[PDB]
RNA sequence: UACCCAUGUCCAGGAUGAAGGUAAGGUAAUACUUACUGGAGGUCCGAACCCACGCACGUUGAAAAGUGCGGGGAUGAGGUGU
RNA sequence: GGUAUGAGUAGCGAAAGAAGGGUGAGAAUCCCUUCCACCGAAUAUCUAAGGUUUCCUGAGGAAGGCUCGUCCGCUCAGGGUUAGUCGGGACCUAAGCCGAGGCCGAUAGGCGUAGGCGAUGGACAACAGGUAGAGAUUCCUGUACCAGUGCUAAUUGUUUAACCGAUGGGGUGACACAGAAGGAUAGGGAAUCGCACGAAUGGAAAUGUGCGUCCAAGCAGUGAGUGUGAGAAGUAGGCAAAUCCGCUUCUCGCGAAGCAUGAGCUGUGAUGGGGAACGGAAGUUCCUGAUUUCACGCUGUCAAGAAAAGCCUCUAGGAAGAGUAGUACUGCCCGUACCGCAAACCGACACAGGUAGAUGAGGAGAGAAUCCUAAGGUGAGCGAGAGAACUCUCGUUAAGGAACUCGGCAAAAUGACCCCGUAACUUCGGGAGAAGGGGUGCUCUAUUAGGGUGCAAGCCCGAGAGAGCCGCAGUGAAUAGGCCCAGGCGACUGUUUAGCAAAAACACAGGUCUCUGCAAAACCGUAAGGUGACGUAUAGGGGCUGACGCCUGCCCGG
């Protein structure tokens, strides 16, 4: 399905900075090709996809009183659609 | 010059747990290891 | 030829090498190339088995027709070629069907002259027969043992037997050693003695050469621990104290002959050397 | 770490001038001589690099084998990576 | 386990700092400025490994940091890594590893065939700008290429078979080392041109000073050169076949063409981009010149120098669809932060050690040496005084000059280039840089003579001599052999006791003895299977001796 693929929205500096730019950033599943990526975004926000670049994030060690341990890994998809493509909000 | 010049590659094939169990005594290890109840294993 | 180096070094100073005047090419037959990589004298554990071996110049093996098979089709020496595999020459063989195989080199075969092979092959330097067929007195090489399994015995640079008699389905022939044998008559040799006799007056010079041969250094016994060798030992230099000199494994290394007693072998030899 | 295997890679600069070649001579022809050419070598001098000869210092060290000043090899039986 | 003593003692880990300003509860130690100093074939720029968030921002100052601390590679929060083309995989194989059946073996297992895996190698399409707290050949802009896909349009084919074409054949792929001479281009430099200035202390409006003086892949041309006799028949081979390869014969022969390759150059790319100065000028000519490239191209040598895929071709096969043009669309996974001669890697440490590769400027120079600098980086995580003994690291030293000492140990001296000159002995190569001497700066004659470069203009290199001139001294600093006579040992270059021995020891070329007829002997293994060797007595194993020269006596009873 592909509300599985898409997690979750990326808010931050670097994610809201380039919204402008009709690049939108996603928390993917950390399983999902670009081309997934791609096809499941069109089939949930009614947009065309022009590219899907990809990265991993490996997990961040964090400590908290003597226990220490990984974050999650995550893997980040940045959608640029199309000029005459609708925007997807945030 | 010290001895352990670290080789990731060097370190599974001669250590890792896939040559673990390519030999009975490399299951030996492993299953002694869990006997143990080590958190690493290979 | 031999040539003689001018002393203008210590290395240099007695080497000695071929000048190489036989060979007519430095390019061979891409087709009758292998590849061979340096065992260095180690088994399939890995083991040093034989000492004394690493590290020479790469080699490509030429694939050499030591059976001569090709019977009736005439074939051109089209070159004399260097060998990094062997101490003999080889020459590159155009059969007239348009198929290229290299042989033993045999002295006195140049470019131009044509070679045969089987019962109809006249009694010319590098032709090919069945030892029943080569008269008596003839000087031969790439003599077989079994017959099809092509030339084993005497190959290396200058060497050369010479058939004696024909006693039943068997040939008489004084091999390069000097041992006189008896070999099944369906065997065949080749005519000649093999070529490249000057190969055995090289002096090697220094030890550099021996290193690019493939050689590495041999250290006597004499000079090891007790727990290296059984010359081992002693204060000072020693004598050999010992009621025979060993090798490196016990057993006697002077005299003692190693040749196995009950040998199948041993009802076609006629005279040992 | 030792030896080995396959596959890579490194060696500022300078010096010397082997064989061979060509041209003159030379001879019946050859040896041979001179000049030019040629570019050999576990060749020479010398950095990188590798080594570790002397001395000093260090000796609860900067270091569980080093540093400093000198030293040896430096196209090779060479150094080094995977 | 706790706590003493030694003791406020040793130590605080190679190094240059200074002041002013700021911040702050607090400042030698944090920030900023200026001057000073250090590295600069690195102490700079990349990058592999390795590390794994150390990266950026905002807070912090318990602990860590050998002092301090407002600061940090530390603590806490948030953040940050973007790829059809870069590296790896959806490609290829080497060593090696695994290995269906198989062979061998008390068990376990060992070996090995097909077949696989396996880079350190092969193959393979993207460049220049912009942007920035933190990525960038990845984002953006511009301009491309590679492989596909559909959709239009013509075109041709639809069983003497367009087209595709093997898992098969063949070619290529495909390779060492050394040397020499070239072409080109990076780089370097000088003028030119552009812009700015006109000056502190005696002088200068100019031979004045400062700064700058251009640009991709791709596409289309060209091109130093480098290789390469073509055509036709014909076929005991290339597991079948072949029009391909190989082989043979014949005709035509030439340093000429084609044909392949090929650095670079010229156009375009660019009305674009960048650029000394909120702004946009100049882009030229000449010299020098690679360690890069043409290119292992050429020549030579012996020690004789991967494979496979890929690509091309051939048939065997399969075939109605195929290509061409144009259009727009499609292109996955992994890595990408940051450190990387280092405080982030290996050394228990923020440790004088170790750590592959690419790049690595100028003057003088042969040079990556040396000294001083450029770009760029750095002032080294305790300081302030003092200027005793003593210790270490250095500099100088009257007269003497090895008297020191086991021993000239250490230090001193020598040192570069040019010229003169050079003995014994010798294996005729050497010895030899033997030894021993002499010269070396600046000015003028002098854009000298004479070279290189070029169409010129110019630019670069450049002796021998003559005159002169200064110093105690002219490779004025730094960096650069001490030498000789004679003897022992080892011929020689090599090797060795990681960490007290580098040697006369080992090795070595050479000698000799001996074994070994090939399923060799020898060696590993219970065996299979191996090495020997894809070798075959001019070969292989073992013992001893150790270049070369002259030699190598007697004894076979044990
Ligand atoms: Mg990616
Ligand atoms: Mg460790
Ligand atoms: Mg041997
Ligand atoms: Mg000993
Ligand atoms: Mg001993
Ligand atoms: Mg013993
Ligand atoms: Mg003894
Ligand atoms: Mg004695
Ligand atoms: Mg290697
Ligand atoms: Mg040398
Ligand atoms: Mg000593
Ligand atoms: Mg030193
Ligand atoms: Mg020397
Ligand atoms: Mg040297
Ligand atoms: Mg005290
Ligand atoms: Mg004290
Ligand atoms: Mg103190
Ligand atoms: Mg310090
Ligand atoms: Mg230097
Ligand atoms: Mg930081
Ligand atoms: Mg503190
Ligand atoms: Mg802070
Ligand atoms: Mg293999
Ligand atoms: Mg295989
Ligand atoms: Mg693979
Ligand atoms: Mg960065
Ligand atoms: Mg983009
Ligand atoms: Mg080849
Ligand atoms: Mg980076
Ligand atoms: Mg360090
Ligand atoms: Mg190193
Ligand atoms: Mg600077
Ligand atoms: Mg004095
Ligand atoms: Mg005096
Ligand atoms: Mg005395
Ligand atoms: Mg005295
Ligand atoms: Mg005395
Ligand atoms: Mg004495
Ligand atoms: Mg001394
Ligand atoms: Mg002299
Ligand atoms: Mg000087
Ligand atoms: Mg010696
Ligand atoms: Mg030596
Ligand atoms: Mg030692
Ligand atoms: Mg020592
Ligand atoms: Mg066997
Ligand atoms: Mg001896
Ligand atoms: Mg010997």
């Amino acid at each position: 399905d592909a509300r599985d693929i898409i997690k979750r929205p990326v808010v931050t500096e670097e994610s809201t900075s380039i919204l402008d730019d009709k690049k939108y950033t996603f928390e993917v599943d950390t399983r999902a090709t670009k081309t997934q990526v791609k096809y499941a975004v069109e089939e949930i926000f009614d947009v065309k996809v022009a590219k899907v670049n990809v990265m991993n994030y490996k997990g961040k060690l964090k400590r908290m009183g003597r226990y220490a341990g990984y974050t999650n890994k995550r893997r980040k998809a940045i959608v640029t659609v199309t000029a005459d493509s609708k925007e997807i909000q945030f | 010059k010290r001895t352990y010049q670290p080789s990731k590659r060097k370190r599974k094939k001669v250590h890792g747990f896939r040559t673990r169990m390519s030999t009975k005594n490399g299951r030996r290890v492993l299953a002694s290891r869990r006997r143990k109840g080590r958190k690493v294993l290979s | 030829a031999i040539k003689k180096y001018k002393p203008t070094t210590n290395g240099r100073r007695h080497m000695t090498s071929s000048d190489f005047a036989e060979i007519t090419t430095s390019t061979p037959e891409k087709s009758l190339l292998r590849p061979l990589k340096k065992k260095a004298g180690r088994n399939n554990q890995g083991k040093l088995t034989v000492r004394h071996h690493g590290g020479g110049h790469k080699r490509q093996y030429r694939v050499i027709d030591f059976k001569r098979n090709k019977d009736g089709i005439p074939g051109r020496v089209a070159t004399i070629e260097y060998d990094p595999n062997r101490s003999a020459n080889i020459a590159l063989i155009n059969y007239a069907d348009g198929e290229k195989r290299y042989i033993i080199a045999a002295k006195g075969l140049e470019v131009g002259q044509t070679i045969y092979s089987g019962a109809e092959a006249d009694i010319k330097v590098g032709n090919a027969l069945e030892l029943k067929d080569i008269p008596v007195g003839t000087v031969i090489h790439n003599i077989e043992m079994k017959p099809g399994k092509g030339g084993q015995l005497v190959r290396s640079a200058g060497t050369s037997a010479q058939v004696l008699g024909k006693e039943g389905k068997y040939v008489l022939i004084r091999l390069n050693s000097g041992e006189v044998r008896m070999i099944l008559a369906t065997c065949r040799a080749t005519i000649g003695q093999v070529g490249n006799e000057q190969h055995e007056l090289i002096n090697i010079g220094k030890a550099g050469r021996s290193r690019w041969m493939g050689k590495r250094p041999t250290v006597r016994g004499s000079v090891m621990n007790p727990n290296d060798h059984p010359h081992g030992g002693g204060e000072g230099k020693a004598p050999i104290g010992r009621k025979s000199p060993m090798s490196p494994w016990g057993k006697p290394t002077l005299g003692y002959k190693t040749r196995k007693k009950n040998n199948n072998s041993d009802k076609f030899i006629v005279r040992r050397r």
